[PDB]
This record gives C-alpha cells, structure tokens and sequence, in this order.
C-alpha cells in the first residue's frame, strides 16, 4: 500500500527529482534551485564493514558449538535437540548433496566458477517431477 | 493530521514530547528487548 | 415456568440465573435482561416471542410476582379503570343501593375490557373514559 | 518556597556562572533584536552591548538562586554587586 | 552506578527491585542530554515584567 | 454515556483558580445566549476604550459589530449565536432568575434542570424520554407545572 | 452543553516583545489562540470572560531560543458535547449515508441505519432531501438529533446522532 | 531538521526501572513474528509477519515503516513479541529466583518461619530491601521443613527440598531421598500463589516487579532500528546475529508446540525445551558460564545484548 517516499523540490516542482546526491555533507539537494531535500544521509558501505540469499535464500540458522566455560554433556544435549527437529525441514539434501558435489569438484580440480554453476543447476533442478530419481548419481555428474 | 496513540494504556490525549540522543533511545529500546522498562516521568512523584 | 422464560434464554437455571425477566405490558412475554436490553436498545421492535409480533417499547417495564397473566390484566385494568371512575358518586351522602350499582357498572366495564366482547363495547368504555376524565378536569 | 527578602541569606555578589549567563542569556537576546536599555557608543558585537548594560546594571534580570532544600530566592541583577 | 562498571547488573537489579532514580546526577543528565546542576546550569534564569519599565 | 457520571473535567466536584471548591455550572440555551451576547458588549467596551489613545437583523448587525472587535478568528461562536437565538424563546435575566428559582425548587442536579430549561416540551413523558436521567427522580404534575409557568413565560418577540 | 471553566494555558512570546505593554500582547494572544479554537478535553471554546483580571503568574524563560513561557488562568465559556444527549440542529450537507446536521460549531452526522424505516433517501430533488411518511428533512429544515456517541481527538471533534427513537426528526 | 509536533516539550526528570510484565508486553507489541524467514519469499520486500516485518521499524530510508508512516530519521521503531508454550527463565534472574525458592514454601506458597520468631522480627526491622532480602534468605535457607503449629501459622508441613542451580535449571533435593528436577511451570505456579506480604516482603513492589513476572513468558522483539540490516550489492544481503536468534526461538517454539501437539516423548519435549531455553539465554546473554556458546555461521560468537551493554566503547 503505497510506501514509496518520493523526494521533490516544493519549490520548482518542474520535473521529476533531477536531484543530486552530496555524500561527504550528508545531503541530497535539487540541482537547479539549489535547495536541499535531505539531511542526515545513511550509508550503506558502513553498515556492510561488520559483515547467501542465492542459494539459502531467507532461511536463517545458527550453530551450536562447544564454549569457553561449559561440559560435554550440554553440548551433546543441544546437539540431538536439533537432530530432532532435523526433519522439520527437507533441505538436508541440499547441504550432503552441495558436500558430495564439493568433494567431486574439488577431486577434479575444476575452478569455482564450475562448482558455483553446478551447485545453482542442481538448486534448479532439485526434486522436481520429470527427474523422478536417478539415485542422486546422474543428477550430479 | 495531528494524532497520537499509546498502545496498551488507553491514551488518546496526555502525550509528552522529550528530545533524547539516539544513543539514549538505542539504550531505551534494547531495555525493552531485554524485559527492562525505562520508564520516563517529566513530572517528579517522589517530591 | 423454568422451561420457558425467554425464547433465546429458555434454560438458564445452570448458567446462575441472575438476570431478571421484564415483561412488556403490551406482550405479556418473558423476556431476560441481556435480550431485552438489545430489544429496547437497537429500537422499539417486537420481540421473538413465539413468533410474536405485538412491538416492544422502551423502558416502562414491572416486576411480576406472578399471578397469571388473566389475574394481572384484570388488576392493572381494575385499577385503571377504578382510578378513571375515581369516587364520582360514591360516598356524597351515604347511600347503599345506588352506590353498589354503580359499583356493578365499574365492574361491569372492567369485565367487558377484560374480556374485550367484539372490539364495540370497550371502545364505548373508552369514551366513558374520556368523559369521566372530562368530568373530572372540571 | 520563595524565601523573603528579609530573609535572603545568600552571597550579595554577582558569581562568575550568575554574570556569564546573564551575559550570554542577555547578548542572545540582544541578538534577536531586543530592546536595548543603553545608548550605543557604535558597537556592532551583541556581547559587548550585553557587557555594556551589565555595566550599567540596566539588564532587565533576576537570577532564582536553588537551595538544596527545594526552596530558591530572587536576587535582581541590579542590586548585585557586581566585582 | 550503572556507567562505571558492571552495567548490566546494576540494572537487572534495578528493574527486579523496582529502583527509582531521582535524575539530578551528573551521569544520569548526561545520559538524558538535557541540562545539568552544574555551575552555569545549577540556576535558572527568570524575567521581572517590573523591571522592564525601568 | 446520559447516566449522570460525565468526564473528570466534567465532574460535579470544580475548582475555581483560587483554590475553592465550586460546583459544576451548567447551563440551558436560555441564559446562555444572554451570557455571550453580554459578555461580548463589555468586550466591545474593552475594545473601544483602549481605542481613544426584526430579531434576526438585530443579531446579524450585532454580531458584525462584534466580529470587527475579533480578529475574525472566532465566527462559529456568532454562527452560535445565530442557532440559539433560533432556537431561544427566552428573554430578560428577570425572567431568568424566575426559571432558575422553578428549577431549584425541585432539587435537582445543575444538568437535568440544564436538560430540562433547554427543551420544549408540553408532557412529562417527553421530559421523562428525552431526559434519560430523570424518570423517577421527580414527579409529573411538578414537572407539567414547570411547562406550564414556562408557557406563560415564552413569547414571541 | 455551554459550560463555563476556568482553564489555563501555556503562552510563548518572542524575545522583541518584551516592551513594557507586553500584558496586552498577552492578552492579545490569550484570545486569538484561545477563542473559536477547540481541545479533546474541554470541547470547543467559544468566549473567555473576564479581560479586566486576567491573571498574568510569574514569566518564566526556558533554555534555547530565548522565549518566555507563561502560565494564565483564566475563565471561558465553552461548548463540549456528550453521549446520549438530545441537540437540535440544521441540515448542511446531504449524503446517502445520512444527512449532516449542524449544532452550534459541531456538525454532527446521523447514519442511515440509524433512522427509521419509512424515512427514505430522495436524490430527485435539489438539493436532495430525505422524505418520509410526514416529514421532509431538507437543508434549512430544523431536525432534533439525539446524540449517542462523540470522539474528542485534539483540536477536532466529531459526534455520531440518531432520530430512530420517539420524540425526535424534524422539528 | 525533524518534523514539527504540537506535543507540549518537557525535561526528562524521574527514571523508574521494572520488570516488563507479560500482559504490558502483548499490550504494547503489534505483531506476533511466526515465520523464521527474514524477507518475502520473492527475495524482496519483507516477509510480512516474521523476523523483520513492516510492522516494525525500518531503514532504507525509502521505506515508510507502514505503522509510524513517515521516515527512518523520525521512526522510533515498533515492537513485536513471541508467544511461547513454554515459560523460560530469564539469565541475569535465575539466582533471584533461586533465593526466592529458598524464601518461601514450595506448596502453600508461603514465608518459611513467621512472624513469631525474634529473628525474622528483627530482620523485617531493616528498611533497606536487599539488605532484607538477603538476611530473610539466610534464616529461610536453612529450614528445610514448612510446618502447621508454631506456639508463640499457615499450615501444609511438605519437607522443602533443597534447590540447586545445574545447567540452566533448578534440581530439588528431598530427603524425607527423593530428587525431583523443579520445571518451570511449577516454579510459576507457587510464583502465582505468593501472598502480598510475602514478595513485598521481599523487595517486591507490586506496581513494578513480581515473582510471576520474573519468569519470562512472552518475548518482546525489537524493531530493525535497534538490529539494521544490509542489503549490499543485492545479492551479498547481511542479518544481524539478534535476528539469527529470534531465527533460532521460533524454529525451537515451533518445534516444540509440534512435538507437544501430537504424542509426547518425554525426551524430545524435554530436548526441544532445554533447546528453546537455550537459544533464548543466549539471546539474552549469550556469555553465560557453564553453557555452550552459539556461534554464527561466518566464525564468530553471537553478539548479544548484554555484549552490547558490557564491554568498554559500546553503548556506555
Ligand atoms: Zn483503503
Ligand atoms: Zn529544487
Ligand atoms: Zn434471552
Ligand atoms: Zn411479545
Ligand atoms: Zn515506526
Ligand atoms: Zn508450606
């Protein structure tokens, strides 16, 4: 429902923002009547220096590890909790699939292009009607 | 067109306006995610 | 009755009944609280009562001890009809004879409304009525 | 509560705090055009006029001096001894 | 008490013991960005209509 | 709701800006007319003093006089005036005082005689259904006097 | 209801008017935001009485920008309307959904659904007027409205009324 | 350079700190965030209804953040909440807690000895709270035993176990031995049958923090104001590791509703509820001793809240 924040000049309102983008003051400002439109410009490679949606696309997860501080018998625990909770989804076979792929290219000595290639084929490909099996072989050679 | 709610208590008239760092308002709002309530009074109760 | 004392809340004697139930002069039909007050509330509408279509008025309710629906009708016509006659020519001078005859014809009236005959009679009491109260404003 | 002047017991002398912001609130003011109390030998800087009606104790003020209790006092400029 | 250390505890401690802060320290009106009780601010400033005849 | 218990601002219990206790004041669109149009004469007064160094053109030309005293900010309370006085069929404070002196004889709360010198009505059962708060807590015959003293003190100007 | 309170508000003044005359510009402000205005908690202020004693406190001057604050109580007359309460207004603007009457400086709005069933909606006229069994309600035709709900948002108020009820409609 | 507001501007004077009670949460949230994802399923927009929705705050400045409207610079932000199945402790409470289930009865939910002993009569002298707290704590800690007849009193009598703290839970010990681990739906259950004098007693004020209110129920869920993420290159899009852990709270809630909704194990509903304790401790302190650390999927720790609050050049 709408949302979309249009910047214009209320004072020349002769064209669509023709406007110019002053990042080292902050500002973005009309180019003809000289006024600004913005103050306090955001950044976007700022927010980037601390840190796939190609492939894992919006799923998120986290691991659980070992700490500093903590016993085994907790680490364990946590572990067969998600081994449980494994089956809630089926992208188990996309992580062994992209693994044994990984292994066969890396046995191949093919560059990275050709794994990332073969990987958003299988991605393509994945579990679809017309492949109906071929025991996860033919699907990766 | 000059309206002011707060969720939860029932207001629709008593809103007070305070000017506050972000940084303040980053404290403020990681409290509440972290089950603290920073309460701000511009009147003193306690007298 | 405990079966029947509002059409939509019929059995509310495990729900604790703690609402009372109006009756409508013009209905004659049980009613509880949290209908009739949306009855009342949305319009004066008739209630569904049995189908009834006689329309329910706002506020102007009683509170029934219960003594038959013919026994009330013939007390708050009784006492209508005994307040319009008033004491016009009762006790001005002591007769007996005279006095219990006209206390017949009231009575006579009164039975005649509570029974309503034809719709013929009763609109002839009802301009007694207003020749009593003609009457009485002089 | 608003002590007395019989009562006032506070320092009779002007502060450095109390004469700069009477300064500053008084040269802000003079610099969003107020009426000036004092003829103007020609300056142009609103922080020389401000001194200059401190000077003459013509800075229409009077400084609500807080007590630790809760109460206060109200010392005018003008009959602050200045220096 | 908060700013100096361990911030996190002080504070849970004050939320579960339903603390309450009088806001005039120098921390706390620091935090806030208001104006503090601290020389030039440990005053307020008024007018006298009644002066200004004079 | 019209079940005698109003805002907190609008309770029974005032107070004035000195510091005492005051009961609400309310109103019926009788005085209230007379209380506008004369506060705003002592206004005109105002206005003209620090100046030196049949019924319904009457109001219209009053009502101008009046708005060049205002910085013609303020016409919905002349457009006010307009529907009271349309709606007015009172007149004199004396008169005024008379019905005030019929309303507290009754003892009743400052709204309900408000709701009752506000409405015309010729029955009790119209006072009783337009009035939700009073239905019981005063009798018809006073009620129907009351209308008809006030019938007696209507008339058409 | 024309009620009268004594209300009080906070009034800003630049620092160029600080003359000795700065009472009257008090004055002059107390009335120009004050009178013809409204407020969700008071309703719509219509006089303010008493201009002679207009209390004027104790100017206090806040921290930036220089202006002075100050607080006045004083008394007016204003106008709040409530839930449930029979008005009497005119007709203004005509809608399907219902006609808009006018009480005083509010214009309150009586639904459709809210009227009786014989009172029909006639756009054949001009100005479109609603027409019934007996009445006719059109623009400069008086109308007794019952109030049954008011919304007090800031600075704007609006009532919702009906004429299903006996006693009421056209006057 | 913000827009103007007819709200009257005030100072900020008094500052009161509480507990954030369940109820004021869901009061003060406006969306329930269900879905682990964090935008749309057609790679943009947001997932309406998850990690980081239009209900909440934004960034971008493009973006209007449907429920204040205006901008990012002017956007305060929005809160979500999380409506568990499952009542959670809370890190920096659980010794709180703990002294409290050494504080009063774990049955009759009352004050161990009463107020005919001299020294609880001494102790309830003392006008500071935690001092209080902590000598009442000594002399209720030692008592293992409610009892019924005091002579110069409530009843029930059941021996009070004796409560430790392993692996983020509380075991009871009884002696009479028999060991029964303390859930937290029991612990909630005697939190809610505690008498005013009693938590008043202890430091409790009744306005601001309660017992009931020290066990977390609903989580509220912080705008992308306080968590921004990045969108570079359009393809090379980075979440924050908050976000990552509210991923992780509504894939074990889910879990767990899913495992309690058809059959009961009894192992896995206890697994998927020590996972869910687990992922919500370390969202709110992920540095917690004895526990395992999450670690993201890049190499790094988990940034919590605490982390934020902790150490030097962070928020103080
Ligand atoms: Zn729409
Ligand atoms: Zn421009
Ligand atoms: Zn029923
Ligand atoms: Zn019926
Ligand atoms: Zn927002
Ligand atoms: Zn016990």
């Amino acid at each position: 429902p709408n949302l979309n924040i249009v910047l214009t000049c209320p004072e020349c309102k002769v064209y669509p923002p023709k406007i110019v983008e002053r990042f080292s003051e902050g500002d973005v400002v009309c180019a003809l009547c000289g006024l600004v439109l913005s103050d306090k410009l955001v950044d976007t490679r700022s927010e980037w220096r601390t840190f796939n949606p190609l492939l894992d696309g919006n799923n998120l997860s986290t691991r659980i590890g070992k700490g500093e501080t903590t016993d085994m018998r907790f680490t364990k625990e946590l572990n067969k909790a998600q081994g449980k909770n494994v089956m809630d989804k089926k992208d188990n076979e996309v992580q062994a699939a992209f693994a044994k792929i990984t292994m066969l290219c890396d046995a191949a000595e093919l560059p990275k292009i050709v794994k990332d290639c073969a990987k958003e084929a299988y991605k393509l490909c994945h579990d679809e009607k017309t492949l109906k099996g071929k025991s996860m072989e033919s699907i990766m050679a | 067109h000059n309206q002011f709610e707060c969720k939860g208590c029932d207001n629709k008239i008593d809103i007070y306006q305070i000017h506050i760092p972000y940084a303040a308002k980053l404290l403020f709002q990681e409290l509440m995610a972290m089950n603290i309530t920073p309460r701000l009074y511009t009147d003193r109760s306690r007298d | 009755e405990n079966k029947d004392m509002c059409p939509i809340c019929k059995t509310d004697r495990y729900l604790s009944p703690d609402v009372k139930f109006l009756v409508n002069p013009e209905c004659y039909h049980r009613i509880c609280e949290s209908c009739v007050d949306r009855i009342f509330s949305l319009g004066p509408a008739q209630c569904p009562y049995k189908g009834c279509d006689k329309i329910l008025r706002k506020n102007k309710f009683k509170t029934q001890i219960f003594d038959d629906v013919e026994v009330e009708k013939e007390v708050d016509i009784r006492k209508r009809v005994f307040n319009v006659f008033n004491k016009t020519i009762d006790d001005f001078n002591g007769d007996l004879v005279e006095y219990n005859k006209y206390l017949e014809e009231v009575e006579d009236i009164i039975y005649k409304l509570d029974h309503g005959i034809d719709v013929a009679k009763t609109e002839e009491k009802l301009r007694t009525y207003e020749e009593l109260n003609k009457q009485l404003i002089m | 509560k608003a002590i007395p002047k019989d009562q006032r017991a506070t320092t009779p002398y002007m502060t450095k705090y109390e004469r700069a912001r009477i300064l500053g609130t008084r040269a802000l003011q003079i610099s969003m055009n107020a009426p000036v109390f004092v003829d103007l030998e020609g300056e142009t800087d609103p922080l020389r006029i401000a001194m200059k009606e401190l000077a003459e104790k013509k800075i229409p003020l009077v400084i609500r001096r807080y007590l630790p209790d809760g109460s206060f006092e109200d010392w005018s400029v003008e009959e602050l001894i200045v220096d | 008490r908060c700013s100096f250390e361990e911030t996190v505890e002080i504070l849970f401690e004050a939320g579960a013991s339903a603390e309450l802060d009088d806001c005039r320290g120098v921390s706390e009106n620091v935090i806030l960005g208001q104006m503090a009780p601290i020389g030039t601010g440990a005053f307020d400033v008024m007018i006298d209509e009644e002066s200004l005849v004079k | 709701a019209a079940t005698l218990q109003l805002g907190q601002e609008f309770q029974l219990k005032q107070i004035n800006h000195q510091g005492e206790e005051e009961e609400l004041i309310a109103l019926n669109l009788s005085e209230a007319r007379l209380v506008i149009k004369e506060a705003l004469v002592e206004r005109r007064r105002a206005f003209k003093r620090s100046q030196k160094k049949t019924r319904e053109k009457e109001l219209e030309s009053i009502d101008v006089l009046l708005e060049q005293t205002t910085g013609g900010n303020n016409k919905d309370l002349k457009n006010t005036m307009q529907y009271l006085t349309n709606f007015s069929r009172f007149r004199d404070q004396e008169t005024v005082g008379a019905v005030i002196q019929l309303l507290k004889s009754t003892g009743l709360h400052p709204f309900e005689v408000a709701q009752l010198g506000s409405l015309a009505c010729d029955t009790a059962d119209e006072a009783k259904t337009l009035i939700p708060s009073l239905n019981n807590k005063i009798s018809d015959d006073e009620l129907e006097r009351i209308l008809k003293e006030l019938s007696n003190l209507e008339t058409l100007y | 209801m024309f009620f009268i309170k004594d209300l009080s508000l906070n009034i800003t003044l630049h620092p160029s008017f600080f003359g000795p005359r700065m009472k009257q510009y008090l004055k002059t402000k107390l009335l120009e935001e004050v009178e013809g205005s409204c407020t969700g908690k008071f309703g719509y202020i219509l006089c303010v009485l008493d201009y002679d004693n207009i209390d004027i406190q104790r100017g206090r001057i806040l921290p930036t920008d220089g202006s002075a604050e100050f607080n006045v109580k004083y008394r007016a007359v204003v106008f709040k309307p409530f839930k449930g309460e029979v008005v009497d207004g005119t007709v203004v603007s005509c809608s399907q959904h219902g006609f808009e009457v006018q009480v005083g400086p509010m214009k309150v709005f009586v639904t459709k659904h809210l009227m009786p069933q014989d009172l029909t909606f006639n756009a054949g006229s001009n100005p479109p007027s609603y027409q019934s069994s007996e009445d006719v309600i059109t623009i400069k035709s008086r109308i007794r409205v019952k109030i049954e709900g008011c919304i007090s948002q800031v600075s704007s108020i609006h009532a919702i009324g009906s004429i299903k009820e006996d006693y009421l409609g056209a006057i | 350079g913000q827009q103007y507001s007819s709200a009257p501007l005030r100072t900020v004077k008094e500052v009161q700190f509480g507990l954030f009670s369940p109820e004021e949460v869901r009061a003060i949230s406006v969306a329930k965030i269900r879905f682990p994802e964090t935008m749309d399923e057609t790679q943009t927009r947001a997932k309406i209804g998850g990690l980081n929705d239009p209900r909440l705050g934004s960034i971008d400045r493009n973006l209007k953040c449907q429920t204040c409207q205006e901008g990012m610079n002017e956007c305060p932000g929005h809160f979500g909440h999380i409506d568990l199945a499952k009542p959670v402790f809370h890190v920096g409470f659980i010794a709180k807690i703990k002294k409290v289930c050494e504080c009063v009865c774990m049955h009759c939910g009352k004050l161990l000895l009463d107020e005919h002993n001299e020294l609880m009569r001494q102790a309830l002298a003392i006008k500071d709270s935690k001092k209080r707290f902590a000598a009442i704590w000594t002399l209720c800690k030692t008592k293992m035993v409610c009892e019924t007849d005091v002579p110069s009193r409530g009843g029930c009598g059941n021996t009070q176990p004796t409560i430790r703290k392993d692996g983020l839970k509380l075991v009871g010990s009884w002696k009479k031995p028999e060991l029964r681990v303390l859930s937290t739906e029991e612990i909630l259950n005697i939190f809610k049958h505690i008498s005013v004098k009693d938590f008043t007693s202890l430091g409790f004020n009744e306005v601001f923090s309660r017992p009931e209110w020290m066990i977390l129920t609903c989580l509220p869920v912080p705008p992308p104001p306080v968590r921004p993420s990045i969108s570079f290159n359009e393809s090379q899009r980075g979440e924050d590791d908050l976000t990552f852990k509210l991923a992780d709270i509504l894939k074990a809630n889910i879990s767990l509703e899913t495992l309690e909704h058809n059959g009961a194990p009894h192992h896995a509903i206890e697994e998927a509820e020590s996972l869910l304790q687990f992922h919500v401790a370390t969202y709110m302190d992920n540095d917690i001793a004895g526990q395992p650390q999450a670690l993201q999927k890049s190499g790094r720790p988990v940034k919590s809240i605490r982390a934020r609050l902790k150490g030097k050049e962070g928020r103080i």
